[PDB]
């Protein structure tokens, strides 16, 4: 089996942890406990191949921006998350993409843009704007809901496929 | 570079040496070290390693007491800030504000990451190893007081969080699925008629499913504390490894029930139907990746009372003999095929816990607790990383839940199975073997005939699910 | 060459695992990882004859009592171990031997009785008691101290000789 190191980044509160735990335990976390640094392991078969996913859940709170570079060097793929009812989180995406590009010193890093919280009806970011940004980066855009599981497997597994073909 | 605090005011500033830390020959991997160095690395400012926190929190009790660990991390957290540099002093001395370039860098690249990491240890400690706090009231009071003394807005988010987590642990998990669970299947016994439940009256598909739910929950309830230190093998095992023992006892009980169902069915033709049904249950276990279930059947088929029933196995259809043989091959050559199979499936699954127990036990007694270097006695951390690697594998398979509906009455039926009755092990074991001799005497004694005991059709409904609801 | 399948049986906590480890492992290496292949095989020379020892040791799995028959049937020789400071483990020997005879369907199975010293606790089974029990069964008695590596090789080599002279 092949191992893949995925990293989930994005502004605080977008649902990086909820997406991760929904994928790992099929459970939705309603509590909001700010992450410092957490890692998860998951054995799964993707496109007929068995693989071991190592998922690093990062801190969104800017009061930990110093540790960032530390996890981007080891990561092979990145899930860049923002919430569709939070314009500032969407605007923070640009910064995460640039840090990753800088650290790993590459303009071809495997990543997926994820618009989380698609179960909520108070949308402030249109699918089209996120889609345009994704195209400008040459990556796919996947909308999800850690609450309903909608699009969750798709986001993580698409990221795995990008690392595999990269 | 960046000047660290004086080693005379902060113990975690002593430089690394062959006397206090050893690395393995791409973050550094610690082979051995003093408790002080282990804690420094546990909360290092340069790189991340969430793998280290779990390993440490899971195994530290053999080389460090809880109270002492708390003292050391609080001491780690209290980092003294550096004195103003020459440029700062010159500014202060002229009545203006210092740029404090170095102080700000030190807070950003050393203090903050170290303090956040200390807090991370505290959160995980309380979150997943609360028993330390349950067993020591003062330990909890000290943690609550430490967390409550932390000042500064650069920590308030995490302080508030941990305080709430601690209170939730003192006061006292829904599951969402992609698809919907398959419809419960019934055979001869109908819903609500628990009195007719038995091996051949319940649907084989539902027997395998309900037992898999049962066995999955037992597996998922085993905590690392029940494994570390090889406590399940010591005199206090019933106290220290209750969930592990509940799981093993269930497996044993089910294996004996299969053996009993077979040898107590004296009529050859009916016994063949019983063996055949059990192999079909095995087939469903394999489809569900319930390896524990698969092995309970294999152990039953390979027990002394059953293994010797040549006349019975001669009538089992060839396709089923192959199924049983493939299952048996998983255990051969020290489970080589099983290990390969487990690493290749798509969970959910229910692993065989036996393998893990043997590996933990050997790792624990095949490695020294400390490594000596220049007279110095260092904590052998590699031994701990190995035990934690095993407990980590176990936990990885404990995450995925099964998408199957529980059937209260069938579950109850299997929870109350008691093949041994009030008889002791030796007596029951001998009873089964004597029954085997009765139904299929040793050669050259002739094979006798026995009357049928079942009043309902013995034809199996098969193991292919039906799709109506 | 000839491969001998040897099974170590006995009550939990008598040091079965330490015996096997002492026989197989490399004694002059800092780390031991039983999670690696061939941690059960060992090529040795006994009385000028080179052979392969395959140790079937399931220490730590004693609670899986219904799996005993299957684990034992594959062995050619058996080490019946007890702890010299545990009278219970000594009294359990009788049934282990009976179970071995039943699974091997033979009244003459190659076996050795092993008294192991696990620690510094007080000895409760004297050598004479063990030698009398061993004599009553017609088998060799060997005392070991896995911790100090005394008598370990002797226990297994004596069993191999018992198999060869069968
Ligand atoms: N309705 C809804 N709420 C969600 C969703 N994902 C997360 N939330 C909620 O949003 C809050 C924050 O989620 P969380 O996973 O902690 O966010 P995070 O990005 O990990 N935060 P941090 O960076 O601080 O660690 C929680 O109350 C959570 O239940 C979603 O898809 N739908
Ligand atoms: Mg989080």
């Amino acid at each position: 089996m092949t191992e893949y190191k995925l990293v989930v980044v994005g502004a605080g509160g977008v649902g990086k942890s909820a997406l991760t735990i929904q994928l790992i335990q099929n459970h939705f976390v309603d509590e909001y406990d700010p992450t410092i640094e957490d890692s998860y392991r998951k054995q799964v078969v993707i496109d007929g191949e068995t693989c071991l996913l190592d998922i690093l859940d990062t801190a969104g709170q800017e009061e930990a921006s110093a540790m960032r570079d530390q996890y981007m060097r080891t990561g092979e793929g990145f899930l860049c998350v923002f919430a569709i009812n939070n314009t500032k989180s969407f605007e923070d995406i640009h910064q995460y993409r640039e840090q990753i590009k800088r650290v790993k010193d590459s303009d071809d890093v495997p990543m997926v843009l994820v618009g989380n919280k698609c179960d909520l009806a108070a949308r402030t970011v249109e699918s089209r704007q996120a889609q345009d940004l994704a195209r400008s980066y040459g990556i796919p855009y996947i909308e999800t809901s850690a609450k309903t599981r909608q699009g969750v497997e798709d986001a993580f597994y698409t990221l795995v496929r990008e690392i595999r073909q990269h | 570079q960046m000047r660290l605090p004086s080693a005379d005011v902060y113990r975690f500033a002593e430089p690394d040496s062959e006397e206090n830390i050893i690395f393995e020959e791409g973050i550094p991997i610690i082979k051995a070290g003093t408790v002080i160095k282990l804690i420094e690395r546990l909360t290092y400012h340069m790189y991340a390693d969430p793998n280290f926190v779990r390993t440490f929190l899971t195994t530290y009790r053999s080389f460090c007491k809880p109270q002492e660990l708390l003292s050391l991390i609080i001491e780690r957290f209290e980092i003294p800030e550096p004195e103003p540099t020459e440029a700062d002093r010159i500014a202060i001395e002229n009545g203006d504000q210092p740029l404090s370039a170095e102080l700000k860098r030190f807070r950003k690249e050393y203090i903050q990451p170290v303090q956040l990491r200390v807090l991370n240890v505290c959160r995980h400690w309380v979150e997943h190893h609360f028993y330390d706090f349950e067993r020591d009231a003062y330990l909890l009071q000290r943690m609550e007081e430490f967390i409550g003394t932390v000042r500064g807005k650069a920590m308030k988010k995490w302080v508030e969080s941990i305080t709430k987590i601690i209170q939730r642990k003192k006061i006292a998990h829904n599951i969402t699925f992609q698809s919907s669970p398959p419809t419960v299947e019934w055979h001869i016994s109908r819903p609500g008629h628990i009195e007719t439940f038995d091996l051949l009256t319940l649907h084989p598909i539902e027997i395998a499913r309900q037992l898999t739910l049962l066995e999955s929950d037992l597996y998922r309830a085993v905590q690392p504390s029940e494994l570390v230190g090889s406590v399940w093998t010591k005199e206090d095992k019933e106290i220290n490894s209750p969930n592990l023992l509940k799981m093993i006892r269930h497996t044993t009980n089910l294996t004996l029930w299969f053996e009993k169902c077979i040898v107590e069915t004296e009529n050859l033709e009916e016994r063949v139907a019983v063996v055949s049904r059990i192999i079909e249950i095995l087939q469903v276990f394999q489809e569900l990746n319930n390896f524990n279930g698969v092995l309970e059947v294999v152990s039953a088929m390979n027990s002394s009372p059953v293994y010797r029933l040549d006349h019975t196995f001669e009538q089992i259809p060839s396709r089923q003999k192959k199924i049983l043989e493939e299952a048996h091959e998983l255990s051969e050559d020290h489970y080589k095929k099983y290990l390969a199979k487990l690493r290749s499936i798509n969970p959910p699954c229910v692993p065989f816990f036996g393998i893990y127990l043997t590996n933990i036990l050997k790792t624990e007694e095949g490695n020294p607790e400390v490594l000596k270097r220049h007279g110095k006695e260092l904590i052998n951390f590699s031994k701990r990383r190995k035990v934690a690697e095993i407990t980590g594998e176990i936990q990885q398979y404990q995450n995925q839940p099964y998408c199957l509906r529980v059937e209260s009455d069938i579950k109850r039926f299997f929870e109350n199975l008691n093949p041994m009755g009030n008889s002791m092990e030796k007596e029951f074991t001998d009873y089964l073997f004597n029954k085997s001799l009765e139904i299929e005497p040793r050669n050259p004694k002739p094979l006798p005939r026995f009357p049928k005991k079942y009043s309902y059709p013995l034809k199996s409904p098969g193991v292919r699910p039906s799709n109506p609801r």
